[PDB]
């Protein structure tokens, strides 16, 4: 498979967005499909893709694109999901 | 930017307005102590806003902090001073700033008609853009005369960017070291 | 696969006691009603949430009877989060 | 009752291990040698054992349970088990 | 004295002068933050000079009490906010007042009301210090008065001190006042 | 004895790796080259190796163990393995 | 199963940006070379590590082409860790 | 200025340092301009019944014996006769004498003499508190010098009042 | 190689006295060329020492599992840009592995690097690197607080956190609390 | 352990060495102020090292109490006077001790008696800190112990403002961030 | 005065006495921490008494300045480290010196050098205080001198909070209440 | 009371003092009444979404091992569930347990247990800081005991908040 | 004559435990009769000493014309009215004539009188009288600051000023400034 892994995240609270859905090298078609916007937040030296949706909505969209959640974890105040084309 | 020619040209208009204020308050602008007040108040107000004459363009793996930088600014709502201190921290990536240059950044933005929140942001944004570091922290502590000369307190504003926002260890270190 | 395949639920530690957060504003109202959940906007939040008084073990058993399975469980701050899939 | 939650505080090599809430299956709690208590400061009862979590996990395996997930939250290690 | 009618009448003239100042400084009086500033600055400057609308006689209403005490009376750390008459920038700080009564005492709050009517004017710290001491001396005819003003000038700290009567003459009295105001 | 818990503190690239408690299988501990100790401040014995966790994980794979879960708790990385 | 079946990789948050730690002193040098990794002993550490400038998503895709699969992902402090396995 | 930069370049070489490294290339000029600013006072000339005090006036001077700074505060007090001095002018007097190669004792006297001659007051009090690098960078001590003139010298009440109020 | 020049220094200081518009022959300025030259040599006596000289009788093999801190070490340095002093304090902390350093040797480390023409950032790094290389400890923390006379109230604080002082939140918090 | 008989026997040898030191320094041991110095210095040095006369076993006689207490116990600002073993000059300061018991608590004064036995010897601050923590851990088997020593070394002052802080964190004081933070906040 | 030759000659005798003390205390002079102690203690005790190597005459070489200064001159918080002559334990603290000159002033650092020569000896605080005041009075013949020493004696602490303050007031510092009050206010 | 006075009279004689001198004649009775007042707690029985703290509550207790006072302060915090406790009642709880022969650890626990049982809150924090005469009059040290229950034990944010706010 | 009785004291403390309504047999109260008795003996060990014993090797003939002060001497005494402690600090000053007292001996003087059943006023006087009689100095100042536990925030300060400390305003002011 081409570009099999995906990382998405949200800060606590999980019920609300934004949800980070990509980095500068992310697939632009998948970002466009998710309705994502690209920005370089103040204080960061990198671009990110994000959506306003809470993560539950993004997860359902990724399932319809053939992705499956392999793992979910917390790091600081961030909830991260690791998905794979399955 | 505002030029020294603009200052000379507007000084009589400022003095005329201050002379008008003296007469509208019920005071006597002709008494000895108030005779030179229209021109002293006008020159003082120009000095308090000299930051409009400047532009930001004209001016290691360790945390760098410059704390207790004296700050004098003017309330844009009431035209009464707010005074205090600025504490700046940053974690450089590949470029560092000369220690005196951040006092010059605090100077350009504070010497204007301001709100403390905008002032704190402007300092952090200027350091972030100039250096593109891993993180910046800017804390301003001030006494507002428009709050003290009316019943009541200190205002503290804090901008945490990059690793100063994301890493609890980094933010805790900066906040401890600025005491 | 299914309509609305992913579900996120959470509880604060201690895990032996509720409330258990079971949804966001766009959650399936029938599933929320089935769990006996109530909708509220807690003071300090700018979003609505669905919650139940039950501890998470009881909610998990109810979701199993609705065809959901736990894919992942994680801690984030003082919150225990479960990611379920139908 | 397909799901089970168990926990221990760091260090993982030593108990107590929390194995249940007020509505837990009493026969499974009895099988694990668990005791019920309301610790001071808590407004709920819990079941616990003196054993470290590795020993409880082996006992639950013999009762048909399987670990689906393990996570840390604060100083607590939590295991989510499902009866297979 | 200045009346509330004089204030209502002069408020638009004050606002017009403050609007002129915003323009003369190079600022945009139409931006969100400066829109209401001509009126807010004018009302603030009227409040800062509200001492002109009161007389010492108004302050002394129900203020005097005939008493036989014989003790030093001090009111310290009275917050003081005045306006520099030279630059129209605030000078702020504290006033410490002491007195040894003869046959009359003032209500403690009335000492603060004296600092209020003189400090809420275009002032120089030395004149302000003298006006407070003179008002107390003339209202009570006490054996002595001590007035200490400590202020920061927005235009280092300035401390001015008036010692009258027994506060000037007696070393024990002056030392007692200066120790107790710490 | 189907379940196994191992751990290491950050950094993950370096040991020690904790591989057991007092009731651990002594033959498995000997196979891993583990030593038993009661560290100062602890009221329990533990088995540990100098190896980083990646090396212990490969050794456990050759003993028939498989990682079911990995988690962080404080500064500790914990792996839950099962004999499958 | 395979020779050297487990792999541990990590990144500090933010996850969208590198470096990604991909190995210890005893890591397979050919796999490290394939990932474009460099070996260093960071100041303050008493061990060598292999790292790449790439964010973890790019390393994960490369490891998939080498026969590795993510078994688990976890957070520990400010670190995101992935545990991978090859049959 | 070039003569000062030449001497600072010589000092950089005599200390065992490389005056060609990046951090030291502009040092002869920066040190020369700094030493001129520290001595800018040589460019200037000195030309109510209450105690007036201006305390905590920041002071930066240069030790004439070691050419290392001495820094601190000046506290000034006076009892006027007929004329009073503008608050900002007291700090300007402090500035002219402190921005020179000095000894704290001479600096203290110069300030007191300037105020006494400008106002002819009933009395003047000048207290300077400073940390000398020539003593600290060698091995917590502070130097305090105090000039009391007129009624500040003669009257115990006046001197005690000034010393209490400057705290 | 580590560090005759006293008369050359005195000659330059005599030249400076004249170039400033001051009379070098007045009583207070007569011995100044020599006093300023000896002072500037003392302020840069760090160039006469090596880290190896400092480590003589400094290492002790010990089983100490504890944080070791030496705080409020007086520090006097010279700005390399303006040749004006920057002064303050250094706070050092470390968690030993198998060797401890003599407590006074930590101050001697501060002394060798601070007694030179410096920038606070380089000074902070040099102290931390010297401790790390001498002991190979689990972690190091170095905090320098200084006032720069070239700026003439504001303080500069530089902080290096290595090993467990960087990675462990408990370790970093403990060090920062204990240095207050 | 050192006995009072060993002290009486060695007192003249100590006084003789101190008399020798007075002469070797260039001083006059016959002047009024130095006359009894050999004996006073010898008795002082014996008192400063009186810790060698005690054992941890006798210090902990009926110091233990079996109790069901689930709370952090701290004794802070315990005055401490020790002697540097490298230079024979004092190092002085304070000890702060914390512990979380399980089955047993120690009498509050006994914690200070532990500081006394180890500090009244020729020491290095790191060893002293460890000895106190080890003695508490072994006497009570608690969930955790914290020991912080803050001292001024006269061989470092004779730079002058510097203080040495050593800190031992065991059990839950090492592992739990909340426990360690609580102890460090409560001792200050 | 004591010379550097006297120091080299007496260093082995000092080290021998310190080795004897280590043995007489019940300690093992062969352990790692005590191995070089006889030499380190001997060199430390020589440094603590280095004041016997200096004279007041050499300390005051080109320290005097003829000036017309009518002002009080004070150097406060001068760190002071001395050795008790009765017990051979340090006493440490601060010296505050004040003087009113007439025809001559002393270089500010020279006042600290006077504190150094007398404090770096086997002393009693009262003698040390007097020696400093007498040296200033004799070097300058001023209108007055004030000397205040504040110290902690380790032979009194080993009660623990106690400080010793000694104060010498000469000339106008003794006679004039305004002068004495001014000095005492300015040193605090 | 007379049995207490008889024992105090015996103590006065055993110490080598004259119980007949003017200053000691009434001491057996005064010491007995004081010791009864110090133990008056044996006469009594225990029968919103914000953190509530009452800090610096003065505390006077008696050491049960030496019969010498231990004095200091109590700081109490709690996060209520449904019902809140009247501010004065928290000090009354402190009073009942402290006015007895105590050990600081037991006293700390008794206060926390009484609050937990009266309100069933989400959490309680009790910190006692005291000087023990049995340790001071023998030879600056303070004893601090701390009980953290419920969310005060479990949540790092809650515990940190309480400990910061009690300063 | 200056100060067997330990069992009589323990018996009285055991009686007190019973009279208060407490069970003397519980774990925490078992050794209390002996611990309280030993504590009360230590608190009154001043009755075992004489001022003559304190003055052994205490006097020094010296030509010191200076004020000598020992401040912040910890003081622990027992109230003679309620048998509850009063604790604080003593500050002593004196101006010697021809003899000085060993600095530690001033604290030993405080110790002999404070370790007794006392009233703060008598204690203050006894210390000043002992110094006056031992040295015959030009003057003495004794200030005692204490908290009385019988009262259970307020502090009692007693002050004795003798000789030149009483008569000379400069001397009294100097002593009072230096003890702060
Ligand atoms: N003193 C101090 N030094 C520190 N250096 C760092 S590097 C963090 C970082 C930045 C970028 C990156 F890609 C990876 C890690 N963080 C620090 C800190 O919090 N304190
Ligand atoms: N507390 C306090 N009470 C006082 N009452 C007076 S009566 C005036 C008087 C008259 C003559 C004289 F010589 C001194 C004072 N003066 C006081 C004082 O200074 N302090
Ligand atoms: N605050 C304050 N104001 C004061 N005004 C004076 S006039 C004295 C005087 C004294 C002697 C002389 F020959 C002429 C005038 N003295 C004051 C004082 O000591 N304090
Ligand atoms: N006081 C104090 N002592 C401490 N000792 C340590 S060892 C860290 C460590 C060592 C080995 C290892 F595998 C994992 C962690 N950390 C400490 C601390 O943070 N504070
Ligand atoms: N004051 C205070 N009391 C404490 N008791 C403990 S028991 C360890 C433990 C057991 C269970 C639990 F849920 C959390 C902590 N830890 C404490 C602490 O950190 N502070
Ligand atoms: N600061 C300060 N300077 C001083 N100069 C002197 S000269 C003695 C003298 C001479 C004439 C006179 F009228 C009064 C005092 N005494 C001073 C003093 O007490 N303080
Ligand atoms: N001020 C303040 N108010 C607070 N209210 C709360 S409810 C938390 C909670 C946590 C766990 C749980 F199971 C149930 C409820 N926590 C607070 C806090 O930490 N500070
Ligand atoms: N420091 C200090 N030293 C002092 N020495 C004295 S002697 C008094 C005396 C002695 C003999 C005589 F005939 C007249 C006065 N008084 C002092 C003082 O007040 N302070
Ligand atoms: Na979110
Ligand atoms: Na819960
Ligand atoms: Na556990
Ligand atoms: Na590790
Ligand atoms: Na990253
Ligand atoms: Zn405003
Ligand atoms: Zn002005
Ligand atoms: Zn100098
Ligand atoms: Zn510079
Ligand atoms: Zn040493
Ligand atoms: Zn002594
Ligand atoms: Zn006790
Ligand atoms: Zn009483």
């Amino acid at each position: 498979s081409h570009m099999p892994y995906l990382l998405i995240s949200t800060q606590i609270r999980m019920e609300v967005g934004p949800t980070m859905v990509g980095d500068e090298q992310s697939d632009p078609e998948l970002m466009q499909h998710l309705g994502a916007s690209k920005r370089r937040a103040l204080g960061n030296n990198f671009y990110e893709y994000y959506v306003d949706d809470p993560p539950r909505i993004v997860l359902d969209k990724l399932e319809r694109r053939g992705f499956r959640v392999l793992s979910m974890t917390g790091v600081g105040q961030t909830l991260v999901w690791c998905l794979h084309k399955e | 930017p505002r030029s020294e020619e603009d200052n000379e040209l507007n000084l009589p208009n400022l003095a005329a307005a201050y002379s008008s204020i003296l007469s509208s308050l019920g005071e006597n602008p002709q008494r000895q102590g108030l005779l030179k007040t229209p021109w002293r108040a006008a020159s003082a107000m120009q000095f308090f806003t000299k930051g409009y004459q400047e532009t930001i363009s004209d001016v290691h793996d360790e945390m760098v902090i410059v704390k207790d930088i004296d700050m004098f600014s003017m309330c844009e709502h009431h035209l009464v001073p707010f005074v205090g201190k600025v504490h700046i921290g940053y974690l450089p990536n590949k470029q560092v700033l000369g220690l005196s240059k951040l006092a010059r950044i605090v100077e350009i933005y504070s010497r204007r008609l301001q709100v403390q929140e905008r002032l704190t942001k402007q300092i952090a944004v200027a350091i972030t853009e100039a250096l593109r570091p891993a993180g910046v922290g800017v804390v301003v502590e001030a006494t507002h005369m428009c709050m003290v000369m009316r019943g009541v307190s200190k205002t503290v504003t804090s901008t945490m960017l990059g690793v100063f926002r994301e890493d609890p260890k980094t933010r805790e270190e900066f906040l401890t070291l600025i005491r």
